[PDB]
């Protein structure tokens, strides 16, 4: 049982900045660590291997250091070409596990923007089909992290909805999120209030948008 | 110049089998260790298996969740790495990466014999989707604007493209004339094995009642094409 | 072409196994 925890899981920065991703390990692994970069539209790329050895072809801006259970990855002068996710990987386990960290998303820094929360009830077209989907929209917010909870007559819904998040907008550099709660027509008809509770750094307190089925 | 051409990824039903292939070039394939790595969209990276040179045994190692179902093999005469996937399960849905590996020998005396194993070159990846569904066109439902989707002088509306298979699907608004403020979200694969996505657009609330709003959906795999008008609703 | 029948390859795994054979002497 050898685990790897990266810190931060996601932090912002601007072009020409110095960032330090940290990879904490549950056990001492000496220098059996490697760093990778992955952009969603291309293949992953090796950056640092064996703790602090730069792979040939990677620019000198990337640097790695550490020995034992903690390590680091520094990127002096942040370039726009490297806004992506970074993973650390260990190879110390006698059992070939090759554990990867959870990842660290490097984001374009921006002023805090709270999400505009919207909710849409199901349509009669879908109800005639026997299903009911409620969608909650969080529009143009920053930073990425945002939590959505569904409540039907104050009952928290767990495992019957799904989210989808957009890539950082090229113009305003914000995010948007869509979440869909799907119920059967029968289950939808035997409840009244449907609510979407949103928490986000830009919200002083949680925001809840809801509607009454009988009135909408 | 090194490249890793991947193929063999696509759709498959639970319990089915599939074989991925990775044709290499630009380096001595027969002298290089190879591995498979997979990524489920929304999660991180997970090493799958590795295979060494044929002369080394070969030495083969599998990750726990795939041991007994996946088989890694290689054909030196054709520079091809293989991954035979059997008894596939919904948890196997992921992007699968081909990798050429290297080992950094440890030069410390008491560590002579040990090495640091890393993935030197990655392929572009191949998608494997495990679903029971067959080709099915979407149902396009309206996300009607109302007071519960308005913030001051800005209203939100959209279309819900639900229960279609497989990817992809295209969405536009007013035949491509409406592009500012649109947000087409990545589709989600539901527990039913069917996809669903959302497309929204924020407009000035004063434009409601005057401007017509239509979402143009096209799902070529099923030859289904729909234009859906969305109108205000009281809420 | 392979003019030498006895032509074979050598990689990092040969190094590691050799350094191990030496530690055990």
């Amino acid at each position: 049982d050898i685990r790897l925890t990266q810190s931060p899981s996601s932090l912002s920065a601007s072009v020409g900045d110095r960032i330090t991703i940290t990879c904490r390990a549950s056990q001492s692994i000496k220098d059996y660590l490697n760093w990778y970069k992955h952009r969603p539209g291309e293949a992953p790329k090796l950056l640092i291997y064996s703790a602090s050895k730069l792979r040939s072809g990677v620019s000198s801006r990337f640097s790695g250091s550490g020995y034992g259970s903690a390590f680091t990855l520094t990127i002096s002068s942040l370039q726009p070409e490297d806004f992506a996710t970074y993973y650390c990987q260990e190879s110390y386990s006698s059992v070939p596990m090759y554990i990867f960290g959870q990842g660290t998303k490097v984001d374009l820094k921006r002023t805090v923007a709270a999400p505009s929360v919207f909710i849409f009830p199901p349509s009669d077209e879908q109800l005639k089909s026997g299903t009911a989907s409620v969608v909650c929209l969080l529009n143009n917010f920053y930073p990425r992290e945002a939590k959505v909870q569904w409540k039907v007559d104050n009952a928290l819904q767990s495992g019957n909805s799904q989210e989808s998040v957009t890539e950082q907008d090229s113009k305003d550099s914000t995010y948007s999120l869509s979440s869909t709660l799907t119920l059967s027509k029968a289950d939808y008809e035997k409840h009244k209030v449907y609510a979407c509770e949103v928490t986000h750094q830009g919200l002083s307190s949680p925001v809840t948008k809801s509607f009454n089925r009988g009135e909408c | 110049q090194v490249q890793l051409v991947q193929s063999g990824g696509g759709l498959v039903k639970p319990g089915g089998s599939l074989t991925l292939s990775c044709v290499t070039s630009g380096f001595t394939f027969s002298n290089t260790w190879m591995s498979w790595v997979r990524q489920t969209p929304g999660k991180g990276l997970e090493w799958v298996a590795r295979i060494s040179r044929v002369g080394d045994g070969p030495i083969i190692d599998y990750a726990a969740p795939v041991k007994g179902r996946f088989i890694i093999s290689r054909d030196d005469s054709r520079n091809t790495l293989f991954l035979h996937m059997n008894n596939l399960k919904t948890e196997d849905t992921a992007v699968y990466y081909c990798t050429a590996d290297e080992g950094a020998p440890i030069l410390r005396f008491f560590e002579w014999g040990y090495y640091n194993y890393y993935m030197d070159v990655w392929g572009k990846g191949t998608t494997v989707i495990v679903s029971s569904a067959s080709t099915k066109g979407p149902s396009v439902f309206p996300l009607a604007p109302s007071s519960k989707s308005t913030s001051g002088g800005t209203a939100a509306l959209g279309c819900l493209v639900k229960d279609y298979f497989p990817e992809p699907v295209t969405v536009s608004w007013n035949s491509g004339a409406l592009t500012s403020g649109v947000h087409t979200f990545p589709a989600v694969l539901q527990s039913s094995g069917l996809y669903s996505l959302s497309s929204v657009v924020t407009v000035p609330s004063s434009s409601l009642g005057t401007q017509t709003y239509i979402c143009n959906v096209n799902h070529k795999p099923s030859n289904t094409k729909v234009d859906k008008r969305v109108e205000p609703k009281s809420c | 072409k392979e003019l030498d029948k006895w032509a074979s390859l050598w990689n990092w795994f040969d190094i590691t196994n050799w350094l191990w054979y030496i530690r055990k002497k």
